[PDB]
């Protein structure tokens, strides 16, 4: 996500406000670190509950998908 | 290189003899064919 | 006078002239030069979103690695290498953007105390 | 409206020694505060164009120091005759004078 | 020449063992992560247009191969634990069926788009 | 360490010789990639002995 971000921003110029390529770009990147943070919270909570890790991976297998899909429906709504 | 690595682990568990020998027989394989081909390119690119 | 819509600074922020009046010395004479400064105040919105949030976000990042299980080396290890390897990038590309001057900007202030973070 | 203010409001001083008049602006003035001279039942006359220049048959002793805000205006051995009003005015906007320092002995 | 040897650098994972899950997972996504730089550049030697390509199509081909090749060896993994056999006739299925469809897509492509 | 180079070789041009900064940036590489070695090594005798 990062590299792709730096090759797109070399070619615009240095613009102060927020654009709409960019507002995607973070809202990928937050999907990204939140699982990341995801797996962090069950490794953390693994060994003291090992039922709580099945739990929130099962819950996450359908939530992730769910989330970006309304998140992607809301930006090209408000830009198209 | 890696695909030298690749047949070793999967011939790896299974025939580990000729796992090992492949791998010290690319241990020596390699290096003097690499050295070979330095020697020749350099030697007819530098004598035009 | 500057015309209202007459600003192409994608970067700065034109806050207003100030003119001036004063007498110069040269090899040849004693000559007569108008001043006029243009007083600008950059804008920090590119930059924030470019150097100060990727800086947060690896900062944050690397210290996710304190919450993962002692027993698990190589993925702290790469939390850790991986961090530093995108601090390093971005303090090298970061300083592209400047002409190259002999003193510390703020900006690099910032990248130095996040690079001293992942590296601790 | 640039405020001027002109300090002291009023001072006496004797013959023969170096007498300083401070004028302080409010916004910035760059080298464009005239200083003149109003003697009694005179119209004032100008001493000091630009911000340290003196006009055309004024003496050597008024001289001026230039700032963007803070000016002075120094006048070494003061004469009997050097005493009058002194007000300073600034022309980088619509001009404002300031109150004016009386001159005494 | 680069895409094609980043994509039979994914291929290698086939014959990885099952057991070695970081090795596996790494080939996949760096191969992904390579793949995507060097659409980028390809896509960058022309300039702007808005229509698709005969370069760039193959190489959206690729990335969709590594794509597969790394989400295959994801369900491979997860059914592990539920049957073994199954991933195991899996991986065998996998090692042909991936470099046939590749040839076909080239021959398909190449005749294509030269014979045009 | 080879980020670094290349990053810096694209400001320079196309000059021959071994510059003072492109030694630094070989001595960092030659010190990266004997550590890398003696770790292959230790990797190597492991393990027949620990103790070495
Ligand atoms: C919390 C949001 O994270 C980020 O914006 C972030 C941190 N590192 C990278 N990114 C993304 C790629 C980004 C950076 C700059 C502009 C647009 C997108």
């Amino acid at each position: 996500m990062t590299t792709i971000n730096t090759h797109l921003r070399e070619t615009l110029p240095k613009i102060p406000y927020v654009k709409a390529i960019d507002m995607y770009l973070m809202g990928c990147f937050v999907f990204v670190f939140m699982a990341l943070l995801e797996y962090a919270l069950v490794n953390y909570i693994f060994f003291s509950q090992p039922a709580r890790a099945a739990a929130i991976d099962r819950w996450s297998r359908i939530f992730f998908p769910v989330v970006f899909s309304f998140f992607n429906i809301v930006y090209w709504l408000y830009y198209v | 290189a890696l695909i030298e690595f690749a047949t070793v682990n999967y011939f790896t568990k299974s025939q580990p003899a000729r796992a090992a020998k492949i791998d010290r027989l690319s241990r020596i394989a390699f290096p003097l064919l690499f050295g070979i081909f330095n020697l020749v390119y350099w030697a007819t690119y530098l004598n035009r | 006078v500057v015309a209202e819509d007459g600003s192409r600074l994608n970067q700065y922020d034109l806050l207003g002239q100030t003119v001036d009046s004063g007498i110069v010395q040269s090899s040849t004479g004693e000559y007569v030069v108008m001043t006029t400064h243009f007083h600008l105040k950059r804008k920090i919105g590119y930059f924030v979103i470019q150097t100060y949030l990727p800086c947060i976000m690896t900062v944050i990042l690397s210290q996710v690695s304190f919450w993962l299980n002692r027993e698990s080396v190589p993925a702290r290890t790469v939390f850790g290498v991986t961090t530093v390897l995108t601090m390093t990038t971005l303090s090298i590309s970061a300083r592209n953007s400047l002409p190259k001057v002999a003193y510390a900007t703020a900006m690099d202030w910032f990248i130095a105390v996040c690079y001293a973070f992942v590296f601790s | 409206n640039i405020v001027m203010t002109q300090s002291p409001k009023s001072m006496s001083m004797s013959v023969g020694e170096r007498v300083t008049l401070s004028c302080k602006a409010s916004e910035y003035v760059g080298t464009y505060v005239s200083w003149y001279q109003q003697k009694p039942e005179q119209s004032p006359k100008l001493l000091i164009y630009g911000a340290s220049n003196r006009y055309t048959g004024v003496p050597d002793r008024f001289t001026g120091s230039g700032s963007a805000t803070d000016f002075t205006l120094t006048i070494g051995s003061v004469q009997a005759e050097d005493l009058a009003d002194y007000h300073c005015g600034q022309s980088y906007s619509y001009p404002t004078f300031g109150a004016g320092t009386k001159l005494e002995l | 020449i680069p895409c094609t040897l980043i994509v039979v650098l994914s291929w290698v994972s086939f014959w990885i063992n099952k057991d070695a899950v970081p090795a596996r997972t790494s080939l996949g996504i760096t191969t992904v992560l390579t793949m995507t730089t060097l659409s980028t550049i390809a896509r960058k030697s022309l300039p702007k247009v808005s229509y698709v390509t005969a370069m760039d199509l193959f190489v959206s081909v690729c990335f969709i191969f590594v794509f597969s090749a790394l989400v295959e060896y994801g369900t491979l993994h997860y059914f592990v634990s539920s049957q073994p056999a199954r991933a195991a006739k899996m991986d065998s299925y996998a090692r042909i069926f991936f470099p046939t469809a590749f040839c076909l897509f080239n021959l398909v492509y190449w005749v294509s788009y030269l014979y045009l």
